[PDB]
């Protein structure tokens, strides 16, 4: 009951002004991240051609 | 006994900032939910091509 309530503030510095700061950051972060999303519909896929592929992850 | 101890020293070091400092806490909290949320809806899509 006591370790649940002290990870709502570890990513906080123990500063009001600073805090604001990465409140406005993570707002633009946010912008960003909607943006992102934008173009990449687009320029879809081109290429190459081929064969036998094994590979990946 | 040592666990609870440490846990409960850490929160009277914030519980001093006064109760404008834990509105700005859990502000910033509901927004670090939505961006957590955002990217894990672009990771979905992307494995659906060959």
């Amino acid at each position: 009951a006591a370790k649940e309530k002290l990870n709502s503030y570890l990513d906080l510095a123990p500063n009001p002004s600073l805090v604001k700061v990465k409140i406005e950051e993570a707002k633009r972060e946010l912008k960003a991240t909607e943006v992102e999303l934008t173009t990449k519909v687009n320029m879809m896929e081109f290429v190459v051609p081929e064969p036998s592929k094994r590979r990946l992850k | 006994k040592q666990e609870l101890s440490t846990s409960r020293q850490i929160l009277s070091s914030y519980e001093f900032l006064g109760p404008e400092f834990e509105g700005l806490v859990q502000e910033y909290t509901r927004l670090k939910d939505k961006i957590k949320d955002n990217r894990w809806m672009l990771q979905e899509l992307s494995k659906s091509l060959p």
